[PDB]
Order: C-alpha cells, then structure tokens, then sequence
C-alpha cells in the first residue's frame, strides 16, 4: 500500500504469529467443511488406562475447493511487508511497506509438493531456520510452476522435461548453499506415516496418496520419458493433520475425479550425518502445515501500532 | 428408524416356475439393500447386495431389482433347493442402524391333500404321574392351513391346548400337525368323551376322532 | 550419562519428555547425527538409519509431552548413543544391547559341559554371573563354562549381566537327561 | 474368505450376563468388519451391532444401547458379544457374521453393511427354569397305523429323537417343541407304519437330551 522510506525492519518467518493464526483458522475451516464418518483421538493422562475419544457423525460427500483468504490487520496492529523478491525470510529488510491486507492465499493442505501458491519473482529460493540442522525442513520456492494432473482413476501426470529443468535449478541452489563441489542427490522419502511418505493432497473432496519415487530419484553435478506417471491411491482411513488422531470417510461417489494443480514449491529434508563424502541427499518432506502457511506468509509480519 | 416391509408373508409356487418377492422401505435407502436366503436350522445366506449384485456362488436365476424404497427379488425357475425364507436388509443409514424385513416364506405349491387324523389317549404312566395329555395328529396334508378344535363332552375347549407344525416335507410337499390337550388327572376323570374336530380344504365335512375315557 | 541395557531380540523404549504436556516438534538422532525418527506436526517421520523398519514412537503420548523411541527386535549393532532434540534441548541416552546363548539348544547328558557365550557391542566391559536351578554359580566376562553338568542342573538358569552399574537378566532353559543305572 | 466358528449354547437366568464368541479363520482379520444378528424362536432376524475391526469401533442398535458390547481380539482373531441384564425375551439364536472391507491396513475401507460370511449360530436360552431331562410317554398305535412318543417337561432345548436307533426314518415326523406355561418344553415324535407290522415289528423311540445328560428308550406297543 505505502512504502516506508529509509526504514529497516527485522523479519523472522519461523517465529511469526500470523502463521499460528492461519493454522487455527484452517483447522476450524476443516471442522465445518470436511466432516468424517468416524474420528478417533487418543487420551492418555491417567497413566494407568487410555480412553480413545470416538465420534461418529453424518458424513456428506461434498466438493472441497480451497478459495483465497486475505489476512488484514488485527485490532491494535499493523501488517508490514518485505518487498525484496529474494528475501530469505529471516533478517533485516530494507525495502518495507505497510499493507492493509495480505495477498489472497489458498490454504492448500498437502505434503511434499506445495500447490497453487505464489512463485518467486526472480530465482528459485530456498529457506530453512537452520540449514546446518538436518532435522529442519527446507522450503523451496520455484520461479516457474509445474503442472501436475491427477485423476481418481489412480494416477498423476507431470511433464518430465519441465520437472528435470526444475530439479536442476533446485540442485544448483542447494549446492550454492551446501558447497559448489557437492553432488546433489534426490531420493524417495525414507519412511513414516503414509501422508508423509507419499505426495498427499485432496481433490474432489477425496484424499490422494501418490507415490513420488519417480520425482525424487536423480543425481546432479556428478559427472516412457515424456510424461512421468505417478501411481496413486484414494484412501478412506486418514491420519489427521490437525492433531494426533485418525478419521474415516466414505468411499467416492464420482467416477470422474479430475484435478490439475500448479506445483509452486516443495518441502525437502537433507539426510546429513557424519560423512567425508562429497554429496548431499535430499528427500521430500512436509507434514507440519505451518510450513505450508510459512511458504506464503514469510514476507509479512504484524506489529503493534 | 427405517422399517422394511416384505410381501407377501407366504408365497406358494409350483416347482420350476417363477417367483417374485417384494421389499418396501419406509424411506429411501438408495441401493443399500441386500437379500438373504434362510433354511430351517441354518444361518442366512447372502444372495444379493447393492440391490442388484449377485454374491459369489449364487446362480443366475436369482436377480435383484429396484432402488430408493421399492425392491424385488426374482427367481426365474424355482429348484428344489430354492424353497426357504427370504429376508431383505437395509444398510443405508449413518450412524448405522441397519434393519431387516420380516421375511417371505417361499413354499411348494401342490394339489390339495386332506389330512389323516389320529387321536391318542393319555398313557397309564402319565396318568400315574397326575397329568393327562391327549394328542391329535393331522398327518400329511396340504395346504398348511387347518383348524383343530377340542370338545370334551361336546363342550368346546379353549386355552388348554397347544399346536406344532412340521416344516414342509422334502419328498411329498405336505405338512403334519399335532394338537395336544393338557388337563390334570382330576379334570380328566370328570369327563367321558374326548374329541378332536378337524377342518381342512381337503375334507368335504369336518372330521371327528374321539375316544371314551376308561 | 543415562545408560539403558537391552536384550538381543527384545523391545526397548527410550524416553524423551518435554517441559509441558503438549505435542511439539521432536527428533531422535544417533551419535553420528543420522536421523532415526521424529514428528512433522501430527505425523511420524522416519530417517535413513539402520533402525528404520524397527523404530517407532507412541503418538498417543505426544499430547502429554512424551516422545519415546521404541526399538523392536534389538540387534547388537543397535548399541549407540541416542539423542532426543526437543524444545532447543538435548537429552542423551546410551543403549547397550547384549545376547546370551548356550553352546547347544539340544539336550545334554549328565557329566557333559555347558558353555554360555555373551554377545556384546564394541567397547563394553561386562561381567556375567549365571545360576543353575541347583544353585551352581559361574562367573565370567564373555564366556562362562561348567565342565560337568549334574542332573539337578536341568531347568531354567538365570544369568545377570552387569555393565555401567546397571544389570539385565537372561533366562536360559537347559535340559540334562536322566537315565536308569 | 473367512470361516466363523461360534462358542457353544448358553443357559442363563434372567438378570445374568452372557458373553458369546466367534473365531474367524482363513483371511486377514483386520480387513473384515463383524456384525451380530439375533433370531428369537419363530421370529425374524434382528441386527444388534457391528464392529469396524481395524478401528476398534462398534455401533449398536438403539433398542440395545447400554447393555450390549461388541469387542474383537486381534491377537486371537476372535470377536465377542456381551449382553448384560438378560431378559427372557433375549432368548434367541445369536449369529456372528462378517464382510470383507478392502485393504484396511492400507487405508482402504468400503464400509460394507451387508453380510457375506456367517457363523453357525449360538443358542442362548434365558429362563427362570432349571435344567431337566424329559419324561417320555408312549403314543400307542386301517392299513397304516400311527404311533409315537410324547417327550414332555424338559429344559432347555434341544432334544433329539430317533427310532429303532436310526434304523427307522421313513414316515417319521418329529415336531418342533412348544414352550408350556410351566416354562418347560414339550414335543411329540410320530411315525406311520403298516398296520400288519404291529405285533411283529418292535418300535422304540430313542430320546437324547444333552443338557441334562439324559438318554431314554421307550418301547411303544399296540396296547
Ligand atoms: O429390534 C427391533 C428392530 O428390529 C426389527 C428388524 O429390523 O425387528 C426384529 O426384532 C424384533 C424384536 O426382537 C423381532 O420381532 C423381529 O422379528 C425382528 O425382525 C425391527 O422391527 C426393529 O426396528
Ligand atoms: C533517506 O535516504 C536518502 C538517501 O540515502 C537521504 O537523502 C535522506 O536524508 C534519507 N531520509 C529521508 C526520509 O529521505
Ligand atoms: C473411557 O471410555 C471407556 C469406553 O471404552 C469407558 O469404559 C470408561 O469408563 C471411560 N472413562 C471415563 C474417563 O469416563
Ligand atoms: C538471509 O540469509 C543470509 C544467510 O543465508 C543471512 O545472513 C541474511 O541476513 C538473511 N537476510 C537477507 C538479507 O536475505
Ligand atoms: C534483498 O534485500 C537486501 C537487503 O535486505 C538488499 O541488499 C537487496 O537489494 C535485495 N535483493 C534483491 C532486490 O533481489
Ligand atoms: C522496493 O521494491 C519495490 C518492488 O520490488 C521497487 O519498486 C522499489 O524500487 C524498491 N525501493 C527502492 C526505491 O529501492
Ligand atoms: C528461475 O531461477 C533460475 C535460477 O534459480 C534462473 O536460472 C531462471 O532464469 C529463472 N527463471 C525465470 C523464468 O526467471
Ligand atoms: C543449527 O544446527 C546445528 C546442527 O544441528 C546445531 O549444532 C546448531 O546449534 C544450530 N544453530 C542454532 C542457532 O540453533
Ligand atoms: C495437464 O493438463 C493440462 C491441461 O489441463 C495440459 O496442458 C498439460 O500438458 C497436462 N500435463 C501433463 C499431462 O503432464
Ligand atoms: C533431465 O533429464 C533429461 C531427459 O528428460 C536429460 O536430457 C538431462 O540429463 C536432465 N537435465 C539436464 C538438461 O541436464
Ligand atoms: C513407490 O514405488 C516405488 C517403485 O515401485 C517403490 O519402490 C516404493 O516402495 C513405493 N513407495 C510406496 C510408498 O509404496
Ligand atoms: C531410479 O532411477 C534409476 C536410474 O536413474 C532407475 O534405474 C531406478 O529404477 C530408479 N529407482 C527406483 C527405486 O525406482
Ligand atoms: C489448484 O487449483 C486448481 C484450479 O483452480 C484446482 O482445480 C485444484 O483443485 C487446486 N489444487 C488443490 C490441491 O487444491
Ligand atoms: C498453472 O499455471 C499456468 C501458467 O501460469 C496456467 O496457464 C494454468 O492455468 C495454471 N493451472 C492452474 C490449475 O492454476
């Protein structure tokens, strides 16, 4: 809205209460919108007997299509916005402005790939709270979207040439961060919950679990092609993202479930570990949806006025 | 709660002919409707689910139809093994409160057969024990419908007899029936003639079998 | 400095507790910084360690501020130092896995020998004490042998392994045959 | 495909509880949901409840809520039904039944409400009556004659009847038992035979009542 002349402001995308606010809002959105037939949540406080909370409820088959949310200043506060395209998300920003509201953000719940989001305006950007810590998630922001077309018939398609181009740019940014002499390797998820190990998302109100091995199986700066086809599974028994628990939904009713999304970013983790080897391994990650919100909110902060 | 109604209660069909059974729901159950077959002494057997899908091992003469609130089971040519009780089951609601129809009994239609009637006085060993059971047997008749009345000294009896009826005979398609009159030894000795009076489509007039006590 | 002893083939549970009863981000690593297991929000992740297919947590305790590392079917090489990183803090635990076997799983004769072998990880200095049903005591470090079995030695032997002040108990069934003179 | 084998018949006083079981063999236990259905003598099928085995979550018929519990033991592939505060009208054959739900361990679940596999049923008799064997009385004997045995005052069901140790089956009718006002059961077994055969052929009814460990043989003669 209006630029602040000669003003330097510190941003920290990893400690941003806008992220926490958005998170609670999406959890509430899902309560009123995507209701399971049965949901289970653990309760073990007595230290001698557990009592799982079980809720059974009406379970309507409904279309689910995320629409943009705009966050405007909460009472007593103001929203500041960092204008530097390449801003890492943590540190001083010299080009800051005040805005009435954020840009429109679609609250897509997904793992591994970030979908239907904003693209970087210059080069590919990577962000972490601590790059040296192998346990911390790396948020990648692409500067060019990649289409992924999915069907309820059990697969997602991605153009192989575009994906390769994308991987090359990511690896080049990763070696820029971890060493120019490093070989960059992408591998499949090392394990965990199904929602974590596959690229997991919802389409037509159904939960898709697609095998992403073919997307993360290459080596960079070391020395059926046209389309990559990922096998998918639609499931009814789902681990909850909102909190520890499980939900069960009814089977699909539509024989024509079709979605096409733009991949605009990804979530990766680095293997790390003690090694004199001159290579780094990166695997798809995600699961904490706050990282999804961060990927869009990194350039904003709210300040007391 | 969803009420399932089947009709008719009993269906009589001649061997090798077609049978059509009906099931109605008190509200729509979409296609969440199953049909089961049950023979005496055995567990039910699934024939049809999803209103029209045949379960494994079910022959093609069984076909299910309908949706919403009205359903039909058709058996195109009845074989010996198809005579049984048939149940429909609603499973559309959530939370689940699944319900069954009250069943349709499919039995073999044959020509009328009048019963042979036999009467049995109480044994001396039972009389010795202070009670008297008089047994009336109606043997090998068709149709199942029969009326049995007890008269003691021409006095029409009520509330002191019980009946039991066999399953339809696998060889000749008939039924048999017993009616047992029970009275104390004291009441038994206070009367003379004990008579069983039987009415049935196959009899031109009521048949009476009797004996004089002592 | 916390030391936990495990038995080969058994399950073990390593504890990690945060300051408050609430599910937060945690991660378990070994001494070479290899990722074992952690959470991402309310989902479990597993790292590229050799424990992968045998490691788990108990998510029903996460909301209570407990984030355990459970390792099933323990192997000798699972012995290591494990670190749980939670709320900017690091809790460390050394796991030592031991195995104890008899020379023969088949039945022995009176007067025949029994040899027990302790399988242990590199760098452990364990002492062992075994006791037969009759009260026969044998002590050793890696190998313990009785030269002549008595008939009264048939049954369950109880073996205690001592390491770092801590001890773990093995029970081994031995058969010694009777005969008619 | 699963095979379902249920536990044996039960006899209970009103006010008691009962726990019946059903062992599932032959397929992956957690890929099935299991349902209990009861059938009172001479009546139709009544749905009692169903357990989603993988989730360990059971739902019940409204008229039963509160006094029925359905459980499953995955380690023994066994499903249980408990019914508390029993009433005489709980007397019925209780059936365990199940259906395949898809790869539940992989998150696939069709939630099928129909029932493909059935146990053999378990009779549960609920009554104030005490166990007792029958008294057996002759129904003493025209080209064809009728004769039989009256099997009276036993509890509980069932009783079995044969003639001449199983050598005679043609023309035999063993009627379904009736429950007398005394709370005890009664039935007759009859057989039609050539009238010329009386006095030359001997007829014995064999009555077996397993619940009371009782076995009776009764010669039925002309006079
Ligand atoms: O439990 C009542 C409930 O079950 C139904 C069948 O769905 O009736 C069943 O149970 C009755 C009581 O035991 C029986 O008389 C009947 O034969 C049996 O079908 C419904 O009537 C009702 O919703
Ligand atoms: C801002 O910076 C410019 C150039 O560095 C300088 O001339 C000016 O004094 C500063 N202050 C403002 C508010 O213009
Ligand atoms: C917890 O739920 C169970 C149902 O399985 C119940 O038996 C128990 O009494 C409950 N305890 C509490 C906290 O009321
Ligand atoms: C971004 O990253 C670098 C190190 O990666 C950090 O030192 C800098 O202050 C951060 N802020 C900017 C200027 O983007
Ligand atoms: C990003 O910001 C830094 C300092 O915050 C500034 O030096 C630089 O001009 C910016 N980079 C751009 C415009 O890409
Ligand atoms: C701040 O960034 C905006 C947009 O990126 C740009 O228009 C402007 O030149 C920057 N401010 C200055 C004057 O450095
Ligand atoms: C995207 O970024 C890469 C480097 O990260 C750069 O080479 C490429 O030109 C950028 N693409 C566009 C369309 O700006
Ligand atoms: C960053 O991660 C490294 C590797 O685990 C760790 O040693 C270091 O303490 C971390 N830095 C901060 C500031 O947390
Ligand atoms: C995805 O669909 C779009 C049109 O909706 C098409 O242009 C694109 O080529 C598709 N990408 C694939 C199948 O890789
Ligand atoms: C990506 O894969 C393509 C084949 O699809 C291959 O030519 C190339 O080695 C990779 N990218 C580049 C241009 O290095
Ligand atoms: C994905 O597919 C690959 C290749 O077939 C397979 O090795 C891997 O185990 C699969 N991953 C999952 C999550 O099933
Ligand atoms: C990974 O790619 C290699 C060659 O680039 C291929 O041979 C292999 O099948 C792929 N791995 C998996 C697990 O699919
Ligand atoms: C991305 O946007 C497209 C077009 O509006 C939509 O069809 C698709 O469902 C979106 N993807 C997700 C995962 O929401
Ligand atoms: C993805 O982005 C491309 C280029 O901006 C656009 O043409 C296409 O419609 C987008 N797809 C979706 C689903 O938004």
């Amino acid at each position: 809205e209006v630029v602040l002349v000669n003003v330097t402001e510190n941003f920290n995308m990893w400690k941003n209460d806008m992220v926490e606010q958005m998170h609670e809002d999406i959890i509430s959105l899902w309560d009123q919108s995507l209701k399971p037939c049965v949901k289970l949540t653990p309760l073990c406080v007595g230290a001698g007997s557990c009592n799982t909370s079980v809720i059974t409820q009406a379970c309507p088959k409904v279309s689910f299509e995320p629409i943009p949310i705009h966050y405007c200043a909460p009472a007593g506060f103001a929203i500041l916005k960092c204008n530097n395209c390449t801003f890492n998300g943590t540190g001083p920003c010299t080009n800051v402005s005040t805005v009435q509201c954020t840009h429109g953000i679609r609250p897509v719940v997904s793992s591994q790939l970030l979908l239907n989001g904003s693209l970087a305006c210059e080069e590919v950007v990577i962000r972490s709270v601590n790059f040296t810590d192998n346990a911390k998630t790396i948020i990648v922001q692409l500067n060019t979207s990649v289409e992924i077309n999915c069907t309820g018939a059990g697969h997602c398609n991605i153009a192989r040439a575009k994906w390769n181009n994308t991987l090359k740019q990511i690896a080049s940014k990763l070696r820029e961060q971890f060493g120019n002499n490093k070989t960059i390797i992408f591998k499949q998820s090392s394990g965990g919950d199904p929602e974590i190990v596959t690229h997991w998302f919802n389409c037509g109100g159904e939960f898709f679990y697609c095998n992403s091995t073919q997307l993360f199986n290459s080596t960079w700066f070391n020395s059926g092609s046209d389309t990559i086809t990922l096998p998918c599974r639609i499931k009814q028994i789902i681990n909850m993202w909102q909190k520890v628990g499980k939900a069960m939904y009814a089977p699909p009713i539509s024989g024509q479930i079709r979605c096409s999304s733009n991949i605009t970013g990804l979530l990766l983790t680095r293997d790390g570990g003690n090694s004199n080897n001159e290579s780094e391994i990166f695997r798809p990650g995600g699961g904490d949806m706050r990282d999804n919100w961060r990927s869009e909110l990194y350039k904003y902060k709210v300040v007391k006025i | 709660d969803i009420v399932m109604t089947q009709s008719p209660a009993t269906l009589s069909v001649s061997p090798g002919e077609r049978a059509t059974l009906s099931c109605r729901a008190s509200e729509s159950v979409s296609s969440d409707l199953a049909w089961y077959q049950q023979k005496p002494g055995q567990a039910p057997r699934l024939l049809i689910y999803g209103a029209s899908t045949r379960a494994t091992g079910v022959p093609a003469r069984f076909s299910g139809s309908g949706s919403g609130a009205e359903f039909t089971l058709t058996i195109s040519s009845l074989q010996s093994e198809d005579f049984a009780v048939y149940y429909c089951q609603q499973y559309n609601n959530w939370p689940p409160r699944y319900t069954f129809g009250q069943g349709t009994r499919l039995e073999i239609k044959r020509t009328v057969a009048a019963p042979s009637v036999f009467i049995f006085p109480p044994s001396d060993e039972q009389l010795k024990s202070g009670t008297a059971s008089v047994v009336c047997l109606l043997n090998n008749f068709y149709p199942r419908e029969a009326k049995v009345q007890w008269k003691v000294d021409n006095a029409l009896q009520s509330g002191n007899s019980q009946e039991s009826v066999t399953e339809q005979d696998s060889k000749d398609s008939t039924y048999s029936l017993s009616s047992t009159l029970t009275l104390s030894k004291a009441d038994y000795e206070k009367h003379k003639v004990y008579a069983c009076e039987v009415t049935h489509q196959g009899l031109s007039s009521p048949v009476t079998k009797s004996f004089n006590r002592g | 400095k916390k030391v936990v002893l495990g038995k080969k083939g058994d399950t073990v549970e390593l504890t990690c507790t945060a300051s408050q009863k609430k599910s937060i981000q945690f991660h378990w690593k070994n001494s070479n910084q290899i990722k074992i297991l952690g959470n991402q929000g309310s989902f479990l992740t597993k790292g590229p360690s050799k424990l992968n297919d045998r490691a788990d947590s108990r998510r029903s305790l996460w909301d209570q501020g407990n984030f355990p590392l459970i390792i099933k079917n323990l192997k000798i090489e699972d012995s290591d130092t494990y670190i749980c990183e939670v709320e900017d803090q690091k809790e460390e635990v050394q796991l030592l896995v031991f195995g104890l076997t008899a020379n023969s799983d088949t039945h022995l004769l009176q007067g025949q020998s029994l040899t027990l072998t302790l399988e242990s990880p590199p760098g452990s200095s364990p002492s062992v004490q075994c006791r037969s049903p009759r009260g026969k005591n044998i002590q050793g470090g890696k190998t313990l042998s009785v030269s002549q079995l008595e008939l009264q030695d048939s049954g369950t032997w109880t073996c205690t392994v001592l390491q770092n002040q801590k001890k773990v108990e093995f029970k081994i069934d031995i058969v010694v045959l009777a005969f008619q003179k | 495909e699963v095979q379902l084998v249920e536990s044996g018949a039960e006899v209970k006083k009103p006010g008691s509880s009962v726990k019946v079981s059903c062992k599932a063999s032959g397929d992956t236990f957690i890929r099935y949901s299991f349902t209990w259905v009861r059938q009172a003598p001479g009546q139709g099928l009544e749905w009692m409840g169903r357990i989603i085995t993988i989730l360990d979550v059971a739902h019940y018929a409204p008229h039963l809520q509160g006094r029925v519990t359905i459980t499953a033991d995955k380690s023994t592939s066994t499903v249980y039904l408990e019914l508390r505060n029993l009433r005489s009208d709980d007397t019925a054959v209780y059936f365990c039944a199940g259906v395949y739900e898809g790869e539940a361990d992989e998150g696939e679940y069709d939630n099928n409400g129909f029932l493909k596999h059935w146990g053999q049923g378990t009779l549960v008799t609920v009554s104030s009556a005490s166990t007792k064997g029958p008294s057996v009385f002759p129904l003493a004997p025209g080209g064809t004659a009728a004769l039989g045995c009256l099997v009276k005052d036993y509890f509980p069901e069932p009783v079995t009847v044969s003639w001449n140790s199983g050598a005679l089956t043609s023309g035999v009718h063993t009627f379904p038992a009736v429950l007398q006002s005394s709370g005890l059961y009664s039935l007759s077994s009859v057989v039609t035979v050539p009238s010329s055969s009386l006095g030359t052929q001997t007829y014995i009814c064999n009555v077996n009542h397993k619940p009371s460990n009782t076995k009776v043989d009764k010669k039925v003669e002309p006079k």
